[PDB]
């Protein structure tokens, strides 16, 4: 349901938070604070809004812009990544202006 | 004094990289350890127009 990206990731520097609220993608850049292992339980310098399956994503940051590509499919093999081919297509190209060194995934 | 610029950095910015960090900069022999001194200086300066 989300990802965090940054240099220190939390506390003394800015970081990028992406969360799915189950109705919209919610995105923000801020001097965020969080635990060592956060959960999505029931300064905002940029702010934005918009096994049976495999979901695929690509994240990259270039010249202060952050690109996201994706693809979604049902799958036959229950174990892991099926041997086959299809291509991911662009979602967003966000002008976030930060540099990045670390990331983390949100359940 | 509402207008300011960064005097020194660890490395040069990438294109459109933005840096608002306030951390004290080691300008010579003194390791900063989170506090100012000789050879350890505040990273911003103000124009005083
Ligand atoms: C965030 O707000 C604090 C004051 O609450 C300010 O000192 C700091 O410069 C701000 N940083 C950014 C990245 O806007």
């Amino acid at each position: 349901r989300g990802w965090i990206f940054g240099t220190t990731l939390d506390s003394k520097t800015q970081s990028l938070l992406i969360v799915n609220n189950a109705t919209n993608v919610v995105i923000k850049v801020c001097e965020f604070q969080f635990c060592n292992d956060p959960f999505l339980g029931v300064n905002c310098t940029f702010e934005y809004v918009s096994f049976k399956n495999l979901r695929e994503f690509v994240f990259k940051n270039i010249d202060g812009y952050f690109k996201i590509y994706s693809k979604h499919t049902p799958i036959n093999l229950v174990r892991d990544l099926p041997q086959g081919f299809s291509a991911l297509e662009p979602l967003v190209d966000l002008p976030i202006g930060i540099n990045i060194t670390r990331f983390q995934t949100l359940l | 004094y509402n207008y300011l610029f960064r005097l020194f950095r660890k490395s040069n910015l990438k294109p459109f990289e933005r840096d608002i960090s306030t951390e004290i900069y080691q300008a010579g022999s003194t390791p900063c350890n989170g506090v100012e001194g000789f050879n350890c200086y505040f990273p911003l300066q103000s124009y005083g127009f």
